[PDB]
């Protein structure tokens, strides 16, 4: 029969919606190999190409809907027995350049998660692909070239008898896509910066290990005759001096057989090795239950004198550096019913009420 | 009269002796790329201040950005100096784009040249340089020597005016460390 065709609802520009099973669009699926390392990456695609080949509900609403304000979220499954684990990271990141560095430092950066499958069932986040907006499409971060990486940070504590595949379910959710933009006030309340300040390394044994990690985040991360950077930290370098709350995420990166108690305390690089009395530094002992495997730091105003500074000379050694560090010592002793190293991740989430001072005129190297 | 610090990002030798014919260089303000017109032999190095970290590396950009052209800078007698400068701001290196910013300079022995332009796309304000979406381009500084005997180099300092602001990241490569040819420093000398 014949109408009015233009009065018809055929321009329904409303985002997707539904049932969570409405709201998928795309399956994709991670190769973890039984014999794979830190470092290793695992998938490196456009976030675009996800959608090849894909057959559900919303794909192609996902693909020709011209404008979303909800978030993508994405699910990852999978699972080990508690007698292993490792970790791994999904990110997001707004683009590449030629050779592009795969160093956990620069693909944290933006966005992302980290999970240990030996203690998570799943483990699932959702974000904004347009990071300075709250809306975007499918056709832009095609021709923006959105990127996405998964990669094996720590390898397995125990490898499992075959190969295992991690599967990361795509859908849109109804979450408002609140943008992530940095900018040059001095003062601020939430910098987020997502800083691999790096992984640490417990063998088993019953010797005293200690380990440092500079508070002066600045100036990336160190390599050969080059260095790492991405913008989050380059963009805290750009104060000379700075201070705030910081808050920090640590990852069980090895499986709840390796065990070890850990303490962190902010104190001086003038502070040696073997110095049995860590402890009366004000401090926070970490332990990790079975199930658990994630602890948050909080290091308030009260735990540091003055602001300090963003960079320092690459030459500086530990006993002429009066810049904090972050310490991390094995409180008792690291062991399991297995072998294997008890791996610990540390990334500095974000500063809470951020205080930047002066201006940086640069250092090239870092640590 | 300056008061904030600029930083200095890009460098760029002119080819050495004999050569003395017309040459140019182009400079990407915001990837940090130099590029010599043709095969002329010139020498360019990049730094990496904070500012230069956080140009090659945010995604998205939006605000005002200061630089500062400075020019190089030779022991010429200065009644025998005929050098001059010719710079341009660009929005691409196609023929049909024509320039957004002209500047001529013709002064003996060194110059000075102060001069900002906006980041500024569809994306709520903010820029991707040089992505497919929308046709965003970078911003390119060209240089012209007519005289590459008189002048030596040409030196690229930039400041982020406190309107700047930045979003997203590039996964780039590792970055190169600086590490002279001309005495222009005590450190050289």
């Amino acid at each position: 029969m014949e109408q009015n065709l233009f009065a018809l609802s055929l321009d329904d520009t409303s985002s997707v919606r539904g049932s969570l099973l409405d709201t998928k669009f795309a399956q994709t699926r991670v190769l973890l190999s039984k014999a794979m390392a830190g470092g290793d990456v695992l998938l490196d695609e456009y976030l675009y190409d996800v959608v090849n080949g894909q057959d559900f509900r919303a794909t192609v609403a996902f693909l020709r809907t011209h404008v979303i304000t909800g978030k993508i979220k994405v699910t990852a499954t999978t699972n080990i027995s508690d007698n292993s684990g490792c970790c791994l990271m999904l990110a997001i990141n707004s683009g590449v350049r030629g050779k592009y560095s795969t160093d956990v430092y620069t693909i944290c950066s933006q966005d992302s998660m980290t999970w240990n499958p030996g203690c998570k069932k799943n483990f699932s986040f959702t974000f904004n692909p347009n990071p300075c907006g709250d809306s975007w499409s499918a056709e832009m971060i095609s021709r923006s070239r959105v990127r996405m990486t998964v990669i094996c940070v720590s390898g397995w504590t125990l490898s499992p008898t075959t190969d295992v595949i991690a599967k990361l379910d795509w859908s849109i959710v109804n979450e408002k896509c609140e943008p992530t933009i940095y900018h040059l006030a001095d003062c601020q309340n939430w910098l987020p910066l997502n800083r691999w300040m790096g992984k640490l390394t417990f063998p088993q044994g019953v010797t005293s290990e200690v380990r440092r990690m500079p508070l002066s985040i600045g100036g990336g991360a160190g390599a050969t005759q080059a260095f790492l950077a991405n913008m989050p930290n380059s963009w805290i370098s750009m104060w000379r001096y700075f201070r705030g709350e910081l808050h920090f995420e640590v990852t069980k990166m090895s499986s709840p057989y390796i065990k070890a108690t850990v303490t962190f305390l902010i104190a001086f690089g003038n502070l040696s090795d073997a110095f049995g009395f860590y402890e009366s530094f004000p401090h926070r002992i970490v332990q990790f239950a079975e199930v658990e495997e994630k602890c948050t730091l909080v290091f308030s105003q009260q735990e540091f004198v003055t602001a300090w500074s963003t960079q320092v000379n690459p030459r500086t050694t530990l006993e002429a550096d009066g810049c904090p560090y972050l310490y991390a010592i094995i409180h008792d002793s690291t062991t399991g019913t297995i072998s294997g190293d008890f791996n610990l991740g540390v990334k500095l989430v974000g500063i809470k009420d951020f205080c930047g001072i002066g201006s940086n005129p640069g250092i090239d190297g870092s640590r | 009269e300056a008061s904030d610090v600029y930083s200095p990002c890009m460098i760029a030798s002119t080819p050495p002796a004999p050569f003395s014919d017309v040459t140019a260089v182009t400079f990407d303000l915001i990837n940090g790329k130099i590029t010599p017109v043709g095969d002329d032999n010139w020498n360019t190095h990049i730094y990496n201040p904070p500012i230069m970290n956080v140009l090659r590396t945010a995604a998205w950009k939006s605000g005002t950005i200061h630089v500062q052209l400075n020019v190089r800078g030779a022991g010429v007698k200065r009644a025998d100096w005929d050098g001059q400068v010719f710079v341009y701001l660009r929005q691409s290196m196609n023929p049909e784009s024509y320039d957004a910013r002209t500047f001529v300079i013709s002064q003996p022995g060194s110059a000075m040249l102060n001069f900002s332009f906006d980041i500024i796309g569809p994306n709520s304000g903010f820029e991707f340089a040089e992505s497919p979406w929308a046709n965003q381009t970078t911003w390119y500084l060209e240089c012209v020597a007519t005289n590459p005997r008189q002048i030596q180099q040409f030196e690229v300092n930039m400041r982020f005016d406190p309107n700047f602001r930045v979003a997203g990241n590039i996964l780039m490569p590792p970055f190169p460390l600086s590490t002279p040819l001309l005495k222009f420093r005590f450190r050289d000398i």
